This record gives structure tokens, C-alpha cells and sequence, in this order.
DNA sequence: ATCGATGTATATATCTGACACGTGCCTGGAGACTAGGGAGTAATCCCCTTGGCGGTTAAAACGCGGGGGACAGCGCGTACGTGCGTTTAAGCGGTGCTAGAGCTGTCTACGACCAATTGAGCGGCCTTCGGCACCGGGATTCTGATGGGCGGCCGCGTAT
DNA sequence: ATACGCGGCCGCCCATCAGAATCCCGGTGCCGAGGCCGCTCAATTGGTCGTAGACAGCTCTAGCACCGCTTAAACGCACGTACGCGCTGTCCCCCGCGTTTTAACCGCCAAGGGGATTACTCCCTAGTCTCCAGGCACGTGTCAGATATATACATCGAT
């Protein structure tokens, strides 16, 4: 049943409904609900873990907002995908500009 | 009562999959659903756009397939397709 | 023959004093994640202008919280470039214009 | 030159005099510049004002297209979305 | 120092790596002697599957450590 | 024949004229090369977006029409040639 | 014998060139270049002559705009000639990349 | 009157715009005076833009109107180009404008 | 087979306002493009709002606000006015 | 030069105008006297509607002509 | 200080090919009818936002002075624009071909529609073991008054 | 009158008993996965008619490619003046810091406005029918603007 037959972690019989109720095209291609659940799970997983790494970087048991952006902001790729989407209680990377050195 | 449904069940197992006895705040949880729902419209809307350009009237998987390719940069995109193509391919194998 | 030692830093350690805090506060501010601007003056500032465009206004607790977040974040970002501009100039001083260029080229400013 | 039943009440929460100047410098260093001009920080609030209006402009509009007295935070989000400064964390 | 891995075969293999050096970097050197992909190899220490970009100090590795090895499944 | 020695085609003068159009007054030697790199960046991404639809359409002769939608995607809408 | 004082010619054209609409890039080389990359995804594909122009306009204007941002920053410094960094500086701030 | 446009007093196509609102998937039900309202609106805008476009053409000694004439017409007005700021122009061309300081002593 | 244009609607109004005047063939096309874009941003706007509070209708007011927001002031307000008058014009008739 | 405008009531107002003055300038003057906005004014003389962006001279309107002010005929 | 040479505007008529027209046919527009569920309005309740209030308690808020960064002066260097001459290649409109776009016509796969049954999902509620940092009992080590015996007090004191 | 005795004091090493202090064994407080649960309302199951849409067919457009005379644009090459830019040096505008005064923040206690659901009917639309003229293709020519060629002045810089 959906997750089973498809073999994914995401809800295949949930995004099908919204795509038909959003009202995208006339009817809906059979391709999509299933495919559309798949990439979504894939992205879901790509962040959680780097967020995990980031929390472990500075040694923490639980991940929190601060971690998430630290993870993404540092990453080259994700960072561009969410280039201008701006973020809850996030703060920022340590950055020291060059000629502002304490010589 | 009220509804206000979210993707909380899906995000949680994913994190379990990648550090099982690792934790999360109730503030980063919404960021996550906010993030998903955001990507949802981004992809499905674009699919809608192409469908009624080159003159057809339903949205299948192929379109997403195409859509995805130019929505994202080189290296992630290929792996993403691959994953995508197989998941469904298996889906059909069963039936 | 007893010789109490100056081993502990006190207020004579930490190198000298020239440009000593300058970079210090920066770091502590970064590790933290608290609102830079107060959350009481800001609260009225909005209520007050919001009246001029419409009457009999109400506000969700968060709605402002949210604006604060937006705004703060909005400025920092501004400054962040401003800084660069400032550097470009042989300067470590953000200037009244440094602000303008930044905006002008982003495009809200003409 | 009289007591004259004098009563003094002036306004410093909302109005820009009232707000705190360090509140800004607090902001300035996160960026990490070494120096703040007096002239500059006055301008900066100036712009804040310009940014702040447009949003509320829209906010107000969405509150009002629905005939609602209570302004939603979502209402702010869409506003931000329109200028391309959308906020994750809120109001899916 | 010395780092020890226990394989599925059971045979014990002894190789010497700097503690400062990252685990991923050390795996590459051990994957040139056996001719086996680091990807394929899965290692567990003290109930935790090994994590990429995690330093040996953050893993509290000790000399003569005992690490369980798991072979990998992809069906297709 | 794979087209190459292309990048240069956009010779010294043409890059320069753009800049005057820009309202720059003068120009150092170095940046003729820098811009070509970007120009390329920009073309690549757009054509990348454009080509897919054309493939999507079971055709080769990629249309002006795609050039444009593809431009609308990156966020450079054009008024002039389309639909 | 006569040669124009430096900076007397350049401005004159700026404007001449500002008034007009006509494209600055070459029809042949442009085309070849477009073909070069398109092949690199998939090889040997065709485009209507106009389709090429559609593409040609969108970028010709695009530069001229960036050069304009590059110039302000050259000015901001008390300078006179658009240097390299300014372009990059510009690129970084726009935060396109 | 038979023609709808005329019942609402206009040049813009009442019913052609109605159908375009149904072939665009925008929603499950199409409104009745929406269509008109909308038609009429653009009508104004066109005019608004097309009112100076002509004036620009007058400006430069021509009785016709070439596209630059649309371009200048849109850039000068702040309430015109402001909206279209995300619109780039078939051979748009440029406002003569030379920055303050490089001009000569 | 049936290439559509909004050239016909521009064609009248042109003359209505500047009768000793004409359009370039591409200038008209540019205008054709412009309206449709312009038709879509609004329509798009309209649709989103309908959906937001689940509104199975784009009424005559849903468009009105939409424009109000979409447009810079001086232009927006005149257009708001023309709009109501037209409804005024049409319903009794 | 002066022109005249016969308002809705039949009352005539005098405007000081040049023949190169635009219809909107005259409508702005009527707004300044009567409080009617330019967009709600139609200025009529003898079976021509005077149009925005055009001049008094575009319609050959000269000295001590009388224009008729009307509002917006609504089908009702 | 008068002059020249260049660049730009402006004058001329004129020929041509695109914008305008008229015509005429057909698909897209108007009108007429119904049905049903979209969307308003009209009714109740209780949550949410606003307010006022005291009180510390750290921050806001100042200043003064001098250090350190900004800006004005100076001076050398050299690199780019403006122009010339030779050379190199696009652009110009002409032909000729067939490949691939566009049309066109029947079949059929796959989605929408109507039906009924059950379990995936959310809030609300509820759970115990594992880790951060404070903490508990017992043997053992260092400080304090005790105490006779060997020496020294020189100064009061009894015996002949 | 004249010489002997001593008496508690006192520095000495040398003996006794409890207090302080570290290691041997520690409990506590705070967060985050499991698990239970239960009515239920949103997906799934088993399934026909028809219509988009793929596909098989075709021809006749348009995308390439070539060829050659002309020529506008690109190159390479050489000079110098007026720009970058680093050096230098002071005066004063900020930092840092010492104290004085303001206002942020938390906690408490109030009241009703407004937001969300529910219940009902009637206004408004798509969807469906019939008929027709607006709007396009079809055809065709001119007139708005573009070029070439004569005609005088500006104007920045050299002398």
C-alpha cells in the first residue's frame, strides 16, 4: 500500500490529492504522485543529517534552529537552493574580514 | 476540533533514519514543514506551466522529471533523478 | 621568599588594550542568538504608523515578533555588505553613504 | 516662570526618539564593523522606516480583503513573499 | 598510535594512524591495501554506526579499539 | 565538428561597447577575460533550461519560444518576441 | 598637428550609443558559440534564426546593466576606471551567485 | 445593445477575456462582471502607457510610434516603470544619463 | 491555425486618443505580450487569494484588491474607480 | 485666454488657459474650482469628447468657446 | 587673444515594402433553460489581544579625553585611450535540398466518477532510564596542651 | 655579723587524642523516544465509458550550407599625458570607562471584540442549445520613414 508498493518513506497517497486539488493541469499524470513523494523524501534526508553533523561539530545532543542554518549556510549546494529564504532564530556563521586583523 | 495538518510524521522518521538517537527542537520542526510545503508548490506549479505550453492537458511524472532537472544544480540533480526514477520503476514492477 | 605569582589574567592579561574589545564583542554576539534591538519600543513603532494607513487596529502577539525577526535580519544583512564597501574604500568605518550604494545596487534605493 | 499646575507626558516607546541607540550598535557589530558614524545610524533607521511601511501596507490589505479586525502573522509572511524575503519557520 | 577494526571474517588487522587525522581520510589508506571501497565498508563503535566528517577525538577512540563491521545492502 | 575557439568570438571591442552602454567611462585590460566567463555562465544555465523543454517536446530544432520561457525562469522576463 | 585630449571621444559615443537600439554583438560568432554548448548537452540541434536573436537580446542588455553597477562602486572609491573586484564585488552583493 | 462590451461601454472584449479565464485553469467558477472589470482595467493601463507613447512620438518628429517610444514612456514615469521594473525591452535602448562626477572640469 | 492577437482592441483605443498616430507591427506585438503578462500576474494573484480562504469564485472584489496591491499608487486608484463605474454601468443595463 | 465651462447645474465657470494647454490641465482647473476629479469629468463640445493627452489646439478650441461639463453616462 | 578642424545636426528629394483596407467566409460568440451547491448572512461562545499596575536591577545614557582612523597634500609611475595602417572574416542576399514540423485520422489507454470499508494521522496525554554535576562515608595525617628531670635564678633567709 | 640553700621558673625532648582531607563508593534532576489510545474522516478498494493523446502518414516549410564580390570591423603596434596609488601627517570625531538616571521586564489582575463553526436558503454560474456576425485569412497598395548627398556652425584645444 503506497509506501509499500512504491517502497518509500514519504506519503504517496497524500501529494496526489493536493496536486489534483491545487488544480495544476486538466487531469493528472500517473507518473507524478509517486515520483513527487520520492524526491521530497530524498531532500528531507539530505538536511537532517548535516544538521546532525553540525550539532555534533559543536557537541550537542539535540538539534535546534541554530544548527539547521549552520548546516545549510556552510554547505555549498543546499545554500544556493535556499539562497534567499530566510530563517527563524538563526543567527550566522563566524566571519572575520581580512584587513580587520588585530596584528 | 481544528485541523492544521503537517508533514511531522514524514520528517521525523527521516531523521531517525539518519541519526536514530539524535534530537530536535519544536522550533526546527515547523521550519521543516514550512520548508517542504515551500518546495512542494515550487515543483508542482512549474509542472503545471509546461503542461499548457507545448499544448497538453495532464501532468505526469515525466514533466516533474524534466522540471526537476533545471530547478537544481548538476550533481544533486542526477542522483535525485536516479532515486526518483527507480522508486517508481519498482512501484510498477509490483502491481 | 614567598612570591605571590601573577599567573591569573585579571585585567592586565589579554595582550594589551588597543582594539581589544572591537573584535571581542563581535564574537560573543555571534555565538548568541538574542534580538539585537529591544522588543518594547519596536512594538509601539508599528502600532503608531499602522494607524495612519488604517483605523481601529489589532495585533497578534507573534506578528510583531515576526517583524522584529525580519527587520533585524534585514539590517544586518545590509550592514554586512556595507562592511565590504567600507573595506573596499581603505576604511573600517561604516559611513552614511556606504548604506546608500548597497541599497542602490540591490535596487530599492534609486 | 511658574509651577502653573505643570504636568509632563512625552512619548518614547513607539516614536523613534524612544527606541534605544545601543539597540542598533548591538546590530552593527553582528556585522562586525569596527566603527559607527553618528550620521550613519540615523540614516539606517530612516531606511528601516521605508522597509517597514510597504509590508504593513500589504499586511493591512490582506487583513482587510477578508474583513478581519485581528491582523494575522501569515498576513506578514505573504507580504515578505511578495518582495522576496520569505521566512521559513512560520505559518505554512 | 594504533587503530583496530574487527572484520566480518573475524581476522584482526592492525594499522597505525595519527589521531588528529579524520576517520574518512584514514579509511582511504586502509582501502588501498585491501582494494575495497570505503563506501561499501560499514563500521560501528560502541552501538554507533560510524559517521562521516567525525574526528577520532569526537569518537573518543582508544588504542586497540573493537569496532563491529557490517556488509552493505542495495537490492538493485 | 564540436564548436570551440568560440569564447573569443566576443572580441575586445564588443565587450567594451556594452560597458559604454552601461555608462562606465574607462576599462583595465584584465576584465575582458573575466566577463566572457560569466557570459558563458549565463548562457549555459538559460540554454540548460531551454534545451530540456525542447527535448521534452520530442524535437531538436529548439524554438525561440523556449529561449524566452527559459529566460522567464531564471527571472529575466522579455517583452518582444513570444507566444 | 592634432589629437583629441583624453576622454573627449569616449563620452560622445556613450550617448550616441545610448540613443540607439541596435544590437552590439555579432550574428555569426554568437551563433557558433550557442551551438558549441548546446552540443555539449546533446549534439547537433537546430534553432529558428529568430530564436537565436531572442537569446541574443536578453544577454546583451544584461551586461550593460552590470557594467552600470560596476561603475558606481568605482566612483564610490574616488576612482575613475572600473577595476576587476568591483565587478566581483558587485556580483557578490547582488548575491545572485 | 447585443455586444456585452457595449452594455458596459467599452472597447475591450468582454467575452473573449471570459473564455481566457476558463482556459487558464485559474479556478472552478468564473465571475460575471469580473471579466469586464478586468478588461476595462487593462484598457486604462494600455491607454495610460499609450497616451505618452504617442507624446514621445510627437516629441521626436514622427506621426507613428516605434517601440523605443514605449520604452522611454515607461522609464521616466515613476508609477509606470516601477511596476514593469522586472520588464526588459525588445531593443529597449537607454536614457542618456551620465553620472555626476566623471563629467569634466 | 487560428493565431490570436489583442491587436483589434488596441486598434480602436489608439485612434480614440491619438487618431493622427500609429503602431509598429512589433510595437503592437510587444503590447500584446504585455497585456497577457499583465493579464496573468493579476489572474495569478486572483487565484491565490481565492484559494487562501477557500473561495470557489473569483468575484469582482477579489480582483480589485489584487490590483490595489499589485499596482503603484497613482495608477492603481484610477483603475479602481473605472472598475466600479463599469459594474455600475453594466448591471442595470 | 479665457474659456468657459457650463457645469452640470448649468452654471458657467471661467478658466484662464492657453490654446496649447492639455484637456487634463483644464480638468485639473475644474477640479480646483468644482472638486470633480479629471477621471470623472467629460469635457464636450458639439459632438466631440475631448481626450486626455491632447491639447485645446488639437480640437481647434479658441477664444471664448464654451465647453460642457458632463459626468459619466452609466447604463441604468 | 583669433582660428581651424572635427563632429554633430540638419536639407534635400526619393524610392520602396510593410502597415492598412476591403472582402469574404466559418468558428467562436450570444441568448435561452435548468439545477444544484457556493457563498452570503444570520447566532452563539470563549479565546486573544489590550491595559493598568509595581520594583527591581541591569541597562541606557553622559560625559571627557585622547588615540586612531579619516581625509587632505604630495610625488612617482606607467597604462590606457585615441588614431593608422594592414589584414582578416563576418555579413549579404541567392539557391537548392530534404528533414523535420504540422497536419490529419482512427484506437485505445488511464483518469475521472460513484460506491463502501477500514486504519493512518493529529492532539492530548503520559513514561522510565541515562547523564550532567553536584556530594557521602571511612581511614589517615598534622596541629595543640601535657610532664618529669637537668639546669640555672641571683636573692631572701636562718644558724652559730 | 657572714655564708649556705632553694624555689618555682624554664628550655628540653618525649608521650596522648581529636580534628581536617582525599579517595572510595554516589544520588539527583531534565529531556526526549516509546506506547498506549480511540473515535474518525480521509485515503483505498473494485470498476465502466469516453476522450486525450500517442502514433502512424504525409508533405511541404525552413533550417543549412555553399559560393563569390565587397567592406565594415577587428587586429596589431606605438606614444604620452593624466590617472591609480602609497606616503604622510594632524585634528577630532568615536571608543572605552567612570557614574548617574531611565525604562525594560515579569508578575498580577479585566473585559469584551473578534474570530471560528454551524444551519439555511436563494442568487449566480458553468454547462448545454441554436444561430450569426465579428474577426481572420486573403489579397493588394501606398506612404512613413530610411539613405545618399549637398550645406553651415561648434567647440575644444594648440599657439
Amino acid at each position: 500500500t503506497r509506501s509499500s508498493r512504491a517502497g518509500l518513506q514519504f506519503p504517496v497517497g497524500r501529494v496526489h490529492r493536493l496536486l489534483r486539488k491545487g488544480n495544476y493541469a486538466e487531469r493528472v499524470g500517473a507518473g507524478a504522485p509517486v515520483y513527487l513523494a520520492a524526491v521530497l523524501e530524498y531532500l528531507t534526508a539530505e538536511i537532517l543529517e548535516l544538521a546532525g553533523n553540525a550539532a555534533r561539530d559543536n557537541k550537542k545532543t539535540r538539534i535546534i534552529p541554530r544548527h539547521l542554518q549552520l548546516a545549510v549556510r556552510n554547505d555549498e549546494e543546499l545554500n544556493k537552493l535556499l539562497g534567499r529564504v530566510t530563517i527563524a532564530q538563526g543567527g550566522v556563521l563566524p566571519n572575520i574580514q581580512s584587513v580587520l586583523l588585530p596584528k | 476540533k481544528t485541523r492544521k495538518e503537517s508533514y511531522a510524521i514524514y520528517v521525523y522518521k527521516v531523521l531517525k533514519q539518519v541519526h536514530p538517537d539524535t534530537g530536535i527542537s519544536s522550533k526546527a520542526m515547523s521550519i521543516m514543514n514550512s520548508f517542504v510545503n515551500d518546495v512542494f508548490e515550487r515543483i508542482a506549479g512549474e509542472a503545471s506551466r509546461l503542461a499548457h505550453y507545448n499544448k497538453r492537458s495532464t501532468i505526469t511524472s515525466r514533466e516533474i522529471q524534466t522540471a526537476v532537472r533545471l530547478l537544481l544544480p548538476g550533481e544533486l540533480a542526477k542522483h535525485a533523478v536516479s532515486e526518483g526514477t527507480k522508486a517508481v520503476t519498482k512501484y510498477t514492477s509490483a502491481k | 621568599a614567598a612570591a605571590a605569582a601573577a599567573a591569573a589574567a585579571a585585567a592586565a592579561a589579554h595582550r594589551y588594550r588597543p582594539g581589544t574589545v572591537a573584535l571581542r564583542e563581535i564574537r560573543r554576539y555571534q555565538k548568541s542568538t538574542e534580538l539585537l534591538i529591544r522588543k518594547l519600543p519596536f512594538q509601539r513603532l508599528v502600532r503608531e504608523i499602522a494607524q495612519d494607513f488604517k483605523t481601529d487596529l489589532r495585533f497578534q502577539s507573534s506578528a510583531v515578533m515576526a517583524l522584529q525577526e525580519a527587520s533585524e535580519a534585514y539590517l544586518v544583512a545590509l550592514f554586512e555588505d556595507t562592511n565590504l564597501c567600507a573595506i573596499h574604500a581603505k576604511r573600517v568605518t561604516i559611513m552614511p553613504k556606504d548604506i546608500q550604494l548597497a541599497r542602490r545596487i540591490r535596487g530599492e534605493r534609486a | 516662570g511658574k509651577g502653573g499646575a505643570k504636568r509632563h507626558r512625552k512619548v518614547l516607546r513607539d516614536n523613534i526618539q524612544g527606541i534605544t541607540k545601543p539597540a542598533i550598535r548591538r546590530l552593527a557589530r553582528r556585522g562586525g564593523v569596527k566603527r559607527i558614524s553618528g550620521l550613519i545610524y540615523e540614516e539606517t533607521r530612516g531606511v528601516l522606516k521605508v522597509f517597514l511601511e510597504n509590508v504593513i501596507r500589504d499586511a493591512v490589505t490582506y487583513t482587510e480583503h477578508a474583513k478581519r479586525k485581528t491582523v494575522t502573522a501569515m498576513d506578514v509572511v505573504y507580504a515578505l513573499k511578495r518582495q522576496g524575503r520569505t521566512l521559513y519557520g512560520f505559518g505554512g | 598510535m594504533q587503530i583496530f577494526v574487527k572484520t566480518l571474517t573475524g581476522k584482526t588487522i592492525t594499522l597505525e594512524v595519527e589521531p588528529s587525522d579524520t576517520i574518512e581520510n584514514v579509511k582511504a589508506k586502509i582501502q588501498d591495501k585491501e582494494g575495497i571501497p570505503p563506501d561499501q565498508q560499514r563500521l560501528i563503535f560502541a552501538g554507533k554506526q560510524l559517521e562521516d566528517g567525525r574526528t577520532l577525538s569526537d569518537y573518543n577512540i582508544q588504542k586497540e579499539s573493537t569496532l563491529h563491521l557490517v556488509l552493505r545492502l542495495r537490492g538493485g
